[PDB]
DNA sequence: ACAGGATGTATATATGTGACACGTGCCTGGAGACTAGGGAGTAATCCCCTTGGCGGTTAAAACGCGGGGGACAGCGCGTACGTGCGTTTAAGCGGTGCTAGAGCTGTCTACGACCAATTGAGCGGCCTCGGCACCGGGATTCTCCAG
DNA sequence: CTGGAGAATCCCGGTGCCGAGGCCGCTCAATTGGTCGTAGACAGCTCTAGCACCGCTTAAACGCACGTACGCGCTGTCCCCCGCGTTTTAACCGCCAAGGGGATTACTCCCTAGTCTCCAGGCACGTGTCACATATATACATCCTGT
């Protein structure tokens, strides 16, 4: 019923609502309004699907709340899967098993994804009989169309014997590894048996970021990335030789890479020596288009008492591309309202959401999206049905905001 | 059900058999209208050391081809009833239909 | 539950005596088992039917018979 | 070797069935107002059972084993059934060309259907006690070596 | 092909157990007597098939000839059911609480359904065309012939 991913802050957001031409519509694919910065961002996913011009950097600029999140999701569904869209706060960086530089990295390449094709053939049927001499026997596979016998070797023999998998059982033999993998025990875990032939060719295709083979090729077992054991790979030993080997990969016919995308949220964050990092990281062959956004204007950067735009050093300002987002309207509050219910099962009155976008436009958006579901509920509590201006007004009155809960400090607190 | 062992070896050996048969492969009337004997001549009486007998190959060292019997092309699987090779699904009915535990060839 | 098997094999070889059977295979009795399952199951459906339509708890040996009757399978001695 | 007529032949055009879609009229549904009777809906009676856990005891299964005698395949071989073929038999695809004989319409009774009586089957409730069902032999009669 | 056993039947007479039969006593359901609309039967009338041909065409049934392939018998031997004796076990008990679960009967009552109207619209029937099949001009198109 209810699965892992339920409805979240940016689940509305289905991708960018852009024409063929890159224009973006009043209203579509739950985006609205945001027309300027909405169509840069469809300037900079066509520019990241082409892939020829990397190491590109831009700064979502703009107010607090106004959608500086929503473009980098719009942009990543957008995108689609098969793309790397890494996403990380400004703060993840700063850990103790390993340093801030060497998470960026990290985190660039994790934006870097290379595909590989494979031709590996696998089987597919259910086991009719096992048999052991001990040493050497037969295996009789079935599928619904076709029945066959097999010939027992060491290597199968030894799997299957390892492993309890008996007569009448969906399996898998991938000829290459010989992996066995039961899908479910019979008829009706139980699972019907598999259809058309017992063994057949299976195009197969990984889309394995340069982290991932930087840490398959570091180490015995060197898979330790499930759990980041890893303090930092050794850098120009074991990760310039990688992509040497990429390079060769390349331009042979043997795997090709894809541009990923990377979204450092609040880089304000990051310190002058993460900033100093980027200067040089962006200036490779094998770097990511990243995006950023930050919601300060000309604040301290972290490390000294120097004031710049976005808390980040010139440096990198004159580095970037800024995007900035201008505040929303009336119009554009309450249909973003309206979308955001229709994410929901919320339904409110027409009255209702002119007092939700009046108290919206009052404090700001967030208040007014957050008091949505509040309100919701607050409706099914009278035992009604829809959500009408007395519960919102009820809710206002329950849940407080930033600028009233602010406001309400008439009486001193610890400090 | 499912043939014996010795079923396939009999099969085998009849259609290697045949394969030297010349005079005509599966009917030979064509026509019925020093006379030495057949090649039990020394077959009868077959000697050791060096003579055909010992002059044969014997096993050979590269593992058997998995080719399928019906159309000659690779063939993975191997049909329950003789163990005759087939390709796909096609082949099987192919071969059930024409070479079974009923039928030979 | 599972007791399919209360047909047992000198069960099945008393009814194919009756027969006229005078040597039964090995594999027969597993076969004469799901036969006799599957002309339970459609009876029993056909009288549990019958049952459920007549707002009745019980299932009256009528029931049965008519449930047969439906079946072509006749049963004198009951009622019908 | 050629220039033109004398035959073919697919090609394109106007004419034959069928089957769907349309268009009238006339029966069959629909609509309505009464009047039971049927069935729903509790409320009582009579069954005769109800379940868990557990101890006991006897035969019906359940199992072991030998082994025999059948279930299978191979061999062979001799009909015998399909495979062409040349013949000829007779279906059948259109016709003509009557007449039974469906199918109908009308008319008008005997023939059912209630129906309120009347009452004697027939149904249940007991009682009784021959008649099957089982014991106990005692012959007989198959089955199985065993010669 | 008998013996020679050896179980299995199976006569045949015996004896209580309990279903089969009978008798009694009411209840109900078939009979009686009489009235009342239909059912359908029967006497026409129509016209649709059904039958009966006949001819021309030719598919087809058919006989024959002629192998090959399949059928039947034979054989060998080798697994897997039969016969029968032992250990196992489930199926009968019996036990010991204390009461209901559910077909069965019955009485109001009341919605639902028959009956019986009058209509009018929706579905059998007649007619209008349009898709596929058919048969025929025709503009070249390939041998034949003067030349
Ligand atoms: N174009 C848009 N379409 C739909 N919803 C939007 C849009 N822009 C902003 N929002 C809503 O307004 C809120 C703004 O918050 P957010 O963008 O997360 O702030 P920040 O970007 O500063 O972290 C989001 O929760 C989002 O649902």
């Amino acid at each position: 019923v209810t699965r892992i991913e339920r409805i979240g802050a940016h689940s509305h957001i289905r991708g960018l609502g852009l024409d063929d031409a890159l224009e973006p519509r009043q209203a579509s694919q739950g985006m609205v309004g945001q027309l300027a910065a909405r169509r840069a961002a469809g300037v900079v996913l066509e520019m990241i699907r082409e892939g020829k011009i990397a190491g590109r950097a831009v700064l979502i600029a703009g107010q607090p709340g106004t959608g500086k999140t929503a473009i980098a999701m719009g942009m990543a569904q957008a995108l689609g899967p098969d793309t790397p869209f890494t996403a990380i706060a400004g703060s993840e960086i700063f850990s103790l098993e390993m340093s801030k530089t060497e998470a960026l990295t990290q985190a660039f390449r994790r934006s870097i994804g290379v595909r590989i094709k494979e031709e590996t053939e696998i089987i597919e049927g259910e086991v009719v009989e096992i048999q052991i001499d001990r040493k050497v026997g037969k295996l009789t596979l079935k599928t619904t169309e076709m029945e066959t016998i097999y010939d027992l070797g060491t290597k199968m023999i030894e799997s299957l014997t390892k492993d309890k998998v008996q007569a009448g059982d969906v399996i898998t033999i991938d000829k290459a590894t010989g992996k066995i993998s039961k899908l479910g025990r019979s008829f009706t875990k139980f699972v019907q048996c598999p259809d058309g032939e017992l063994q057949k060719r299976k195009e197969v295709v990984h889309t394995v970021s340069l982290h991932e083979i930087d840490v398959i090729n570091s180490r015995t077992q060197g898979f330790l990335a499930l759990f980041s054991g890893d303090t930092g790979e050794i850098k120009s030993e074991v990760r310039e030789q990688i992509n040497a080997k990429v390079a060769e990969w390349r331009e042979e016919g043997k795997a090709e890479i894809i541009p990923g995308v990377l979204f450092i949220d609040e880089v304000h964050m990051l310190d002058i020596e993460s900033f100093s990092f980027l200067n040089r990281a962006l200036e490779s062959d094998m770097a990511p288009v990243l995006i950023m956004a930050t919601n300060r204007g000309i604040t301290r950067i972290r490390g000294t008492s120097y004031q710049s735009p976005h808390g980040i050093p010139i440096d990198l300002l004159d580095r970037l591309l800024i995007v900035s987002t201008t505040p929303y309207s009336e119009k554009d509050t309450k249909q973003i309202l309206r979308i955001r219910c229709e994410e929901e099962d919320v339904e409110m009155s027409e009255d209702a959401y002119t007092v939700l976008t009046r108290i919206g436009l009052e404090t700001s958006l967030r208040y007014a999206i957050q008091l949505i579901t509040a309100a919701s509920l607050v409706c099914r509590k009278r035992k009604g049905t829809e959500v009408q201006v007395d519960d919102i007004k009820r809710v206002y009155s329950l849940f407080l905001d930033e600028s009233r809960s602010t406001q309400y400090m008439k009486e001193y607190q610890d400090a | 059900r499912v043939l014996d062992r010795a079923a396939r070896q009999r099969r085998i050996n009849r259609q290697l058999e045949a394969l030297e048969n010349d005079n005509f492969q599966d009917d030979p009337h064509a026509g019925l209208p020093n006379f030495q004997a057949l090649l039990e001549e020394q077959n009868l009486s077959v000697a050791e050391g060096p003579n055909y007998l010992t002059a044969c190959a014997g096993p050979p060292s590269r593992p058997q081809r998995p080719f399928c019997a019906v159309c000659g092309f690779p063939s993975p699987y191997t049909c329950v009833s003789c163990g005759a090779r087939y390709c796909t699904v096609r082949c099987l009915g192919t071969h059930q239909e024409t070479r079974c535990l009923k039928w030979t060839v | 539950r599972d007791n399919i098997q209360g047909i047992t094999k000198p069960a099945i070889r008393r009814l194919a005596r009756r027969g006229g059977v005078k040597r039964i295979s090995g594999l027969i009795y597993e076969e004469t088992r799901g036969v006799l399952k599957v002309f339970l199951e459609n009876v029993i459906r056909d009288a549990v039917t019958y049952t459920e339509h007549a707002k009745r708890k019980t299932v009256t040996a009528m029931d049965v018979v008519y449930a047969l009757k439906r079946q072509g399978r006749t049963l004198y001695g009951f009622g019908g």
